[PDB]
């Protein structure tokens, strides 16, 4: 299993719409539980990349609600209504459906 | 000319308001008796608890691992699942079992209760994977080493999330006073759980019970649902099953209580212990508790719509 | 439907037909008016009552664990109740719609057969038994003038009248 | 109304009315006593149907604070069942009494329709399209003495028969 990404490093402003594209080889849904299994995690510079949703959905207890993840099958989507400088850090699309984990190549977001 | 209508050897029996039993040429089905014993449920989503129970998924006993935070829109229970390992029982049992039948799956967010002085890792022969152990998202909080005095612990935590959070811990009763001493310490341990909708207050009771999934003590597994923006406060002197992890809903299930296995091969409506009722008919006479948008039930056998007319032999 | 002895069973594709015994031969046909027109009423109520329902309910009672013995009676017999009014609905709408539609295939019969009068001055009669004795011989072109409701009347008006 | 092509537009004070097309010229006239029968029938219905209830319900579950959830939920599924069967009562009782309307005004027509062909014995017969062929000269007395219900036909049988 392969984890591709989106494009290189957006140059967005401050408090627009930020949007991330995750792509999967194979199928990470369901599992008689449907629940769609990807992680996406926010990494600083000099700073442990901390997790931002968990299962591609859920929104953790530390995190704005600005980023919203949206799942499918394959496809996957995390957005940003209103970007600001917190906000800037590289981004990984994780899978944890299949035993090699294969985090995402990065993607960089530019003020 | 002659002029006439037509008729069949063979028709109908149908009732009628004047008489009983008429014969017509043709007539259709009315009640709906052709029942599926599947759960065929295409273009929708589905799990199939199985071995685990509805409540299990909200507290975590070993059979309730697979499912313990799933998302679903067709909830499916069975008699074989069980809803805990160690022995207990959930107080306001069925208001919990509807709240989760129309929770869309259940989510599990962190409460951050950081633990010091106690040992948290509970760990009961009843419940057991790898050897003595505990529940998924429950500490039951111990002494230190040994008997020993458990410190009175206040614990808040606010529901900061825009949906309502539903809350749920336990109250562990022992098989005997010498037992609670040895798992908390002497003295006489007093639980008080508040909220702006909650007060209700308790204090456990240790004594001896049946061997119940061979243990002796019982745990009270009491819940509420925090509104958003809204704190619960646990203020415990000992003998605490503490959350990890508050249960939050999804969005609208439908939940059913079945005994067939599951497939993808109908565009079902309304499910039952039986399996599922595919009709367009409007009325049923195969189960009287089938849940959802679908015929409902009767008690005749058979009704017969006359579609024809009242046709007489030649 | 209660003046005539017995229904046709050669009558297969209509619901509602014609028979001549003229002098060109013996013929069995069918109208399609009147049998489109019940049709498609029965079909429209049928139709109406074939309709699953749009009101959703939900799991109320717990067969596996039995819910607390009060409570658990008050939707026994709330459930009972309400299966009661069902059966007793159901059981009335079909009676009720079954004699309905007798009544709506007598409709449509006599409907048709007093069109028959109301084409047929004095050039026919009935019978009683369903049947119209025409005074006037033609071959077999006023039959389907009849079935397909273009009789003319005026012009067969001076030879019937006399017999 | 089923012979009929079309009802008539330009009548506005009745319901059931006639038509003249005589020497004298063409009118329109209102019949009274069957749309009287029929409007007072209706009406009757509509008193015995628009009707207040007498059974006074009270406040069982409070919308503000939210009651305990399993008698809570009780109570939602016995107000859901009985909103799906008085939904249920209410489309057929609609649905049956505007069968019933329908069928009241259609017998209404066929009972003014064979109440004229009575008072004319063989003075008029019908056509099809809702009409009757007078086989007399008259210069709207006997018309208004048909709608008067005081025709009398005995005095019109002679020059009526040859023709
Ligand atoms: C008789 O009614 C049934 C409805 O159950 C229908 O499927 C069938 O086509 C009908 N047959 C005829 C000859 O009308
Ligand atoms: C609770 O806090 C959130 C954010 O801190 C706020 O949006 C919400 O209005 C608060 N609740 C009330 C009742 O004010
Ligand atoms: C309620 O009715 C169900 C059948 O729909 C039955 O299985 C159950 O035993 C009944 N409950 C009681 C308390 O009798
Ligand atoms: C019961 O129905 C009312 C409206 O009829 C609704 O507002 C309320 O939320 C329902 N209760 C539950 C527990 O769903």
């Amino acid at each position: 299993i392969v984890m591709t990404q989106s494009p290189d490093s957006l140059a967005v402003s401050l408090g627009e719409r930020a949007t991330i594209n995750c792509k999967s080889s194979q199928s990470v849904l369901s599992g008689s539980i449907n629940m769609n299994y990807l992680a996406w995690y926010q990494q600083k510079p000099g700073q442990p990349p901390k997790l931002l949703i968990y299962w591609a959905s859920t929104r953790e207890s530390g995190v704005p609600d600005r980023f919203t993840g949206s799942g499918s099958g394959t496809d996957f989507t995390l957005t940003v209504s209103s970007l600001q400088a917190e906000d800037v850090a590289v981004y990984y699309c994780q899978q944890y459906y299949s035993t090699p984990l294969t985090f995402g190549g990065g993607t960089k977001v530019e003020i | 000319i002659c002029l006439g209508h037509h008729a069949v050897s063979n028709g109908t029996k149908v009732n009628t308001l004047t008489e009983r039993g008429v014969e017509v040429v043709n007539a259709t089905e009315t009640v709906e008796r052709t029942n599926v014993p599947r759960i065929c449920s295409k273009g929708k989503r589905t799990v199939d608890l199985g071995q685990c129970g509805l409540l299990g998924t909200i507290t975590g006993p070993p059979q309730c691992d697979q499912f313990l935070e799933f998302s679903a829109d067709l909830i499916i229970e069975r008699r074989e699942g069980s809803d805990v390992c160690y022995p207990g029982k959930f107080v306001n049992e069925e208001a919990l079992r509807q709240i989760l039948r129309e929770s869309g799956g259940i989510d599990k967010e962190t409460m951050g209760f950081t633990y010091s002085g106690i040992r948290t890792n509970g760990a009961t022969s009843a419940c057991r994977r790898s050897g003595s152990s505990f529940y998924a998202e429950m500490k039951w909080l111990l002494s230190n080493t040994d008997n020993a005095a458990f410190p009175q612990m206040t614990k808040s935590y606010k529901n900061t999330r825009r949906d309502p959070a539903l809350i749920v811990w336990g109250i562990h009763h022992s098989g005997s006073t010498t037992e609670q001493t040895k798992l908390y310490g002497s003295g006489s341990k007093l639980i008080t759980v508040g909220s702006s909708n909650y007060q209700q207050s308790f204090v456990p009771s240790p004594g001896a019970r049946p061997q119940v999934n061979g243990q002796s003590g019982r745990i009270d597994f009491h819940w509420l649902i925090l509104n958003p923006n809204d704190t619960v406060t646990f203020s415990f002197n000992g003998a605490f099953i503490a959350p990890d992890r508050a249960s939050f809903l999804r969005g609208k299930s439908m939940g059913i209580q079945s005994g067939v296995q599951v497939d993808a091969n109908c565009e079902g409506d309304c499910y039952h212990s039986g399996g599922t009722i595919i009709s367009n008919l409007p009325f049923q006479n195969i189960n009287s508790r089938a849940v959802g948008k679908c015929p409902r039930y009767v008690k005749q056998e058979s009704l017969m719509l006359a579609t024809g007319m009242k046709n007489v032999p030649e | 439907a209660g003046f005539i002895e017995n229904g046709w069973e050669g009558l297969i594709d209509g619901w509602y037909g014609f028979r001549h015994q003229n002098a060109q031969g013996e013929g069995t046909a069918a109208d399609y008016k009147s049998t489109q027109s019940a049709i498609d009423q029965i079909t429209g109520k049928l139709n109406r009552l074939i309709e699953k329902t749009n009101q959703q309910f939900e799991l109320i009672d717990n067969e596996f664990t039995e819910v607390e013995k009060q409570i658990g009676n008050v939707i026994n017999w709330t459930r009972d109740s309400m299966t009661e009014v069902w059966s007793y609905n159901a059981e009335l709408l079909v009676a009720m719609e079954n004699q309905h539609t007798i009544d709506l295939a007598d409709s449509e019969m006599n409907k048709l057969y007093e069109r028959v009068r109301r084409q047929l001055r004095e050039n026919a009669e009935e019978d009683g038994t369903g049947c119209f004795e025409i005074f006037h011989k033609c071959d077999d072109d006023c039959m389907a003038s009849i079935r397909n409701n273009t009789y003319d009347h005026s012009k067969y008006r001076e030879e019937a009248m006399q017999n």
